[PDB]
């Protein structure tokens, strides 16, 4: 019935199409227990909204360093940054985990005891940690436009486009860092050069991905 | 209920009634020390004993460390005072330390049978008379009589209020020393001094940038 | 039965037609939760008003002062109240009008009794329409003139925006950039200017300086997503 | 639950429940919720007023000596501002007098909780049985010879309110005292005449940002 990512093969006996962007693919069945797939759900979902908002600043400032605007590369923004404004890097690494440890944590025993969090126990809260679903917070916080509160058809339209999204965010992600390895230039580089000369300038020409060429 | 990390289970004995009337109570035994009833009577004891203790140590070292800063006293560190104060003293420190432990263990002993027959320090005739205010209360650790000399204990509105106030300085009192100890090695001054450096500019002085703390990074 | 945006098309089903200038466009859906239009609703009458009165304010200022950019009148006005002398007072009285007018939007009807006179008082009215004092005449029937309202304010919100942009692009005013416009309306549009196509992309230059020196401080002044210009 | 009768701090506003407007100056302001319990509210509602009456004695004896000082007026103390009281030489040492204070102090202090704990048990004259406070007296609000000319006799409610509006006002002046004292490092009146000098240039704003 459902498309499937490998046609004519049918799909898992665990996976039946309730989850957002379901097409049947455990080749190796990771998911087969149900209390581990809601483990994988929700990280996959972190790790496609983390790419996302990784793919688009990478994007946004390459753009900035081709237009020279000053920008420096994603593989040097790290560097500039401490350098120029002069941050001391161990301090500002403990700060992040502690503002990532504190609201990491949160979401961690959200998943093993759900609505703990929305006791009123943190600063008096208790309805905006409360959760709406595995992975998808909800609340007047986390959804403050009430996009997850309208229509609900649409609503499940969003989650099918946030994973879809996500997953395409997370495959950029690793484009980016292999392109670097084998190319050395940024994004926006290798996308200049590409369309220069398509057929003399990719990945099969470039002397390290097919090294029999 | 109120525990230290929402949404953990808290431990079973801890939600006793009996584990519940303790003060501080907020779930917090991941180890499971307090498992055994009688177990947790006891470390209930040696907790207001490090309490009250680490908070007359601390205020004999923050109060006269501020104090020293506004140059309205002249004490040293906390950690050259023994040296100092021996100087010009009437007995070198094995004499004073040997009369600490007569007067400490005598009085330790008292408290310590107390604990194990609560009561029994008012046994007619023990001592000269004074027995009969060395009974204590009906909760053990809090021995009220003449350790209580305003009388604020026999209030029993404030009661509950008063035994969360001691314990929970208590236990910021005891963290402020194993403070005072690690930033004397880490940073090598004066806890005041230590605060003063962390206020001039906080995103640099801290231990994060101690050379220490963080040996890998 | 009413006019749309898109004329043909079914308007979504949590837009009826109530409010005025309600046209059914809405197509992301962001007023479906009913709280959160009420809250939108205060906006859009917020912006379009605040959008009408800069739009004016600019025009008059460039017929009347026609020397002075109105995007430079930040630093080229020179008052003896000084330069915090003026935010202060600013502060405090835009702090007490908007916290009022939040407080009718949280608990409608509390908030119209005057403080000081006690005979005075608000009529009951409807969230971002006040009566009595602040409309002391009304041309005609309120419902018309709602959707008149709105419908300026619209076309106001979309005119600031254009004043930013074809004052950074082209650095002058908006009656100015006008007349640049009928002297050579082919050679002026943003297509004429401006073009990306696949291997090349030019875009105009940003005319308002990176940075500003106003009272022995340097105000950064970028223009606005410079890098993603056409 | 509080009744949207009753003034409040910020209209439109719910309010807690146990500020229902019998103690003086009741505007419902508690967002700590720190009054909630009623026996601390018990005890808060006394230091108030403590608080509030040394501060407005403490004001009054900080702006009048130095308003004298202006006008010309010519007295040995004149010309000392308030935090140079102290290192100013007396016909006694420093020492000597804060002694005598906290025994004078300790006097009156212990007798007013006295009353505090036990109301109406602190009325007599230990020496002069004769004389006596009224029995109607609450905590708080002696009456009696504390009251000479009778002015609780009337509308005793407003004189409460206004007591108090006035006191909460003398605090905030006195914590001004030191955030200005503290920065400016001059006095009180000093500062209100350079504010009036130029107002608009002479703001907290202007005057922090230069120094930092
Ligand atoms: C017995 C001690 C004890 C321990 C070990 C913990 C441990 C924890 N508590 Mg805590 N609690 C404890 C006692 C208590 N907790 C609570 C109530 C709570 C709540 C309500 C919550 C926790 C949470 C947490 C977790 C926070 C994880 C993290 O990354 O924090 C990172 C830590 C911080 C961000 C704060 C500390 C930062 C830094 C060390 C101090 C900086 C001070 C400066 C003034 C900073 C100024 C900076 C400004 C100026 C820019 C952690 C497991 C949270 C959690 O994860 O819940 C699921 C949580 O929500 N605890 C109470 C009151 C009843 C306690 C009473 O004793
Ligand atoms: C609706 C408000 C508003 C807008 C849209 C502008 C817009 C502009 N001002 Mg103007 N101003 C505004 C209000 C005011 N300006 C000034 C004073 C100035 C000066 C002195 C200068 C400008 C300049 C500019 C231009 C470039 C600004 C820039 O890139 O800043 C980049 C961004 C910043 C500098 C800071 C941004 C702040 C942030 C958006 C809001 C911060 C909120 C506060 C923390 C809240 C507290 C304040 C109170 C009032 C709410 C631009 C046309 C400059 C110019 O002429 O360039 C050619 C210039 O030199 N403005 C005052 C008097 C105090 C204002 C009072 O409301
Ligand atoms: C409401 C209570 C109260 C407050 C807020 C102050 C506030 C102040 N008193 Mg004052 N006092 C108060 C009650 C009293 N004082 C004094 C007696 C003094 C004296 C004798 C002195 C002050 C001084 C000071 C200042 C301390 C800061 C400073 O400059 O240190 C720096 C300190 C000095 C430069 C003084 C150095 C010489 C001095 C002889 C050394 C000994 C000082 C004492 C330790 C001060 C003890 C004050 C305590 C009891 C409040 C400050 C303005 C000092 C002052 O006016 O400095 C300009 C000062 O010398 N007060 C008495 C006793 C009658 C009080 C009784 O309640
Ligand atoms: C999780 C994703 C992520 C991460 C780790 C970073 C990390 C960084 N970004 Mg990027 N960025 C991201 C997403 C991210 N960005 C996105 C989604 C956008 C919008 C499309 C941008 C737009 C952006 C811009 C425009 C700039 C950066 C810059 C920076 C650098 C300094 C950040 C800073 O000082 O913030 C401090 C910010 C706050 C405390 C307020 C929040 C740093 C390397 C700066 C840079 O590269 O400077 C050289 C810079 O100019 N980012
Ligand atoms: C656990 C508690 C504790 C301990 C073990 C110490 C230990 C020490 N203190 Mg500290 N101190 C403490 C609490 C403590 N203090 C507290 C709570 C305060 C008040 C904030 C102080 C204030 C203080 C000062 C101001 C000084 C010390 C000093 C000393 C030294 C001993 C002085 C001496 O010979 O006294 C011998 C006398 C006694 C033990 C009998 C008590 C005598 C006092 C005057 C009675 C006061 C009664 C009071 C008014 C009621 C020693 C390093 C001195 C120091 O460091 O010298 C180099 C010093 O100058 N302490
Ligand atoms: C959003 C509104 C707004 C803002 C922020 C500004 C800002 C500015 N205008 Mg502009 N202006 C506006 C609207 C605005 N104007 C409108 C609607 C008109 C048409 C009437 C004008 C007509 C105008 C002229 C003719 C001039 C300016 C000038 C100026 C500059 C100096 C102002 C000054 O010195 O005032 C000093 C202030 C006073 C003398 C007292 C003003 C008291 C007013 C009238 C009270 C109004 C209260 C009322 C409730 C407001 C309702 C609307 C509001 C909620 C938006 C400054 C950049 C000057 C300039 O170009 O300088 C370079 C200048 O010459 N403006
Ligand atoms: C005052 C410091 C400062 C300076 C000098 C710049 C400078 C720049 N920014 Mg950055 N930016 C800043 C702060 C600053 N930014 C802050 C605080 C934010 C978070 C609100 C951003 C968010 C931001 C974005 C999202 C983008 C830029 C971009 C740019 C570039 C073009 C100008 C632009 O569109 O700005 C826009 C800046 C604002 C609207 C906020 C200015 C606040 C002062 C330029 C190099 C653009 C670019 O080319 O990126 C590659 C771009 O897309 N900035
Ligand atoms: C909280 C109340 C309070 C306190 C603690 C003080 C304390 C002080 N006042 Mg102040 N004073 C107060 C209220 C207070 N005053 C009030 C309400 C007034 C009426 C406006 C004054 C008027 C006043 C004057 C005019 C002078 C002082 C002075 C003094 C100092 C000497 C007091 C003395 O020996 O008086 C005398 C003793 C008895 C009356 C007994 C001392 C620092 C003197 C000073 O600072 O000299 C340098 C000084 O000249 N006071
Ligand atoms: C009783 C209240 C009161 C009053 C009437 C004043 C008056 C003054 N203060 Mg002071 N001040 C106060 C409280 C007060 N202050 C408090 C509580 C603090 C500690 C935070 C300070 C800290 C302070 C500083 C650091 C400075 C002043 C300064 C000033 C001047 C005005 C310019 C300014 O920056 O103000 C800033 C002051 C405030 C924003 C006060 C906020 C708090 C009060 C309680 C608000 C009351 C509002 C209410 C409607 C009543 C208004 C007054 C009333 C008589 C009508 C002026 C002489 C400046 C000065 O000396 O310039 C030459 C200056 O540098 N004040
Ligand atoms: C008594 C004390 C300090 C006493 C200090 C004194 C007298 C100081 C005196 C002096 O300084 C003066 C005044 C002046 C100086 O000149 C001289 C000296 C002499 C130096 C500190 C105790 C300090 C005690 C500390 C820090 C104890 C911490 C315990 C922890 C964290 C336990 C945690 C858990 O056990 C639980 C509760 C439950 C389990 O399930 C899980 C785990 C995690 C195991």
């Amino acid at each position: 019935v459902r498309p499937v990512w490998f046609p004519g093969n049918p799909p898992p006996a665990h996976l039946d199409g309730s989850l957002a962007g379901d097409y049947g693919f455990d080749p190796l069945f990771l998911g087969q227990e149900p209390q581990t797939l809601k483990w994988y759900v929700q990280a996959e979902l972190v790790h496609g909204r983390f790419a996302m908002l990784g793919a688009a600043g990478i994007i946004l400032t390459s753009i900035g360093a081709k237009v020279g605007l000053g920008f420096p590369e994603w593989y040097d923004a790290g560097k500039v940054v401490v350098e120029k404004n002069n941050i001391d890097f161990p301090t500002l690494m403990v700060i992040q985990f502690y503002l990532m440890g504190w609201a990491e944590t949160k979401r961690w025993y959200d998943f093993k005891n759900p609505g703990s969090q929305a006791d009123g126990s943190f600063l008096g809260f208790t309805e905006e940690f409360k959760g709406l679903e595995n992975g998808y917070p909800g609340g007047r916080f986390f959804d403050p436009m009430g996009l997850s509160r309208g229509d609900a058809a649409k609503y499940q339209e969003y989650k099918q486009k946030e994973v879809k999204n996500g997953r395409l965010a997370m495959i950029a992600c690793l484009g980016f860092a292999a392109q670097y390895a084998a190319t050395g230039k940024g994004p926006l580089d290798n996308l200049a050069d590409h369309l220069a000369d398509p057929n003399h300038v990719n990945f099969a020409t470039n002397g390290v991905s097919i090294p029999i060429a | 209920r109120q525990s230290w990390l929402p949404g953990s289970q808290i431990p079973a004995h801890l939600d006793t009634p009996a584990a519940q009337a303790l003060a501080g109570n907020f779930g917090f035994d991941p180890l499971g020390l307090g498992k055994d009833p009688v177990a947790l009577r006891w470390y209930q004891q040696a907790e207001l004993i490090h309490c009250r203790t680490a908070m007359a140590g601390v205020a004999g070292i923050l109060i006269p460390g501020l104090l020293t800063k506004a140059g309205a006293l002249n004490v040293p560190e906390w950690y050259d005072a023994g040296k100092v104060a021996i100087e010009n003293s009437f007995a070198p420190w094995g004499s004073l330390l040997a009369v600490q432990l007569f007067l400490c263990g005598f009085v330790e002993a008292k408290r310590w049978q107390d604990i194990r027959k609560p009561g029994s320090q008012g046994e007619p005739g023990s001592f000269l008379g004074f027995e009969a205010s060395l009974k204590g209360t009906s909760e053990l650790g809090y021995p009220g009589g003449p350790f209580d000399p305003l009388g604020l204990s026999k209030e029993a509105d404030k009661w509950a209020d008063w035994k969360l106030k001691e314990v929970k300085n208590g236990r910021l009192a005891m963290l402020a020393f194993l403070g005072f100890v690690a930033q004397k090695y880490a940073t090598g001054a004066g806890p005041v001094d230590n605060l003063a450096a962390h206020l001039k500019d906080p995103w640099h002085v801290n231990y994060a940038t101690n050379g220490v703390s963080l040996p890998f990074l | 039965s009413r006019p749309l945006w898109l004329p043909g098309s079914t308007p979504p089903a949590h837009l009826k037609g109530d409010l005025p200038g309600d046209f059914g466009f809405d197509p992301l859906g962001l007023g479906a939760n009913a709280e959160s239009l009420k809250w939108f609703k205060e906006s859009e009458l917020v912006h379009s008003r605040w959008a009408m009165a800069a739009v004016a304010g600019i025009l008059v200022q460039e017929i009347v002062r026609p020397d002075v950019f109105w995007y430079n009148a930040g630093k080229e006005v020179e008052s003896p109240l000084g330069p915090l002398g003026l935010l202060a007072v600013e502060f405090f009285l835009m702090h007490w009008v908007e916290v009022r007018r939040w407080q009718d939007l949280r608990k409608p009807g509390s908030v119209d009794q005057d403080p000081i006179f006690s005979q005075y008082k608000l009529p009951p009215h409807e969230v971002g329409y006040p009566g009595g004092v602040f409309a002391p005449f009304i041309p005609g029937d309120l419902a018309e003139l709602k959707v008149k309202e709105i419908k300026n304010g619209r076309l106001a919100m979309l005119a600031f925006v254009g004043f930013v942009m074809a004052a950074q692009v082209t650095g002058k005013g908006p009656i100015a950039a006008l007349q640049e416009h009928l002297a050579d309306p082919w050679g002026t549009t943003i297509f004429s200017k401006a073009a990306v196509v696949p291997g090349q992309a030019v875009a105009p230059p940003c005319k308002i300086p990176a940075s500003v020196s106003y009272k022995g401080i340097e105000i950064p002044t970028p223009c606005f997503l410079q890098g993603l210009w056409p | 639950k509080r009744d949207a009768a009753l003034p409040s701090w910020m209209p439109g506003a719910d309010l807690p429940g146990y500020l229902n407007g019998t103690l003086p100056g009741d505007f419902g302001f508690d967002p700590l919720y720190l009054g909630q319990d009623p026996v601390k509210l018990k005890w808060y509602a006394q230091a108030e007023l403590m608080n509030a009456r040394f501060a407005m004695l403490a004001v009054a004896g900080i702006l009048v000596p130095e308003l004298l000082s202006n006008i010309g007026f010519s007295w040995p103390g004149a010309g000392v501002a308030w935090y140079d009281a102290g290192k100013f030489e007396y016909f006694a040492p420093a020492s000597s007098l804060f002694g005598v204070q906290m025994l004078l102090f300790a006097w009156v202090e212990i007798r007013r909780y006295q009353d505090f704990v036990k109301p109406g048990s602190a009325n007599q004259d230990p020496i002069f049985t004769n004389n006596k406070l009224p029995d109607g007296n609450e905590p708080g609000y002696p009456g009696g010879i504390f009251d000479p000319f009778g002015w609780s006799k009337g509308d005793i409610k407003s004189l409460k309110l206004k007591e108090i509006k006035n006191g909460r006002l003398a605090m905030l002046a006195f914590a001004g005292f030191i955030g200005q004292a503290y920065t400016t490092g001059t006095t009180p009146l000093k500062n209100l005449s350079t504010h009036l000098a130029d107002p608009w240039s002479t703001t907290v704003w202007q005057n922090d940002l230069a120094r930092l």
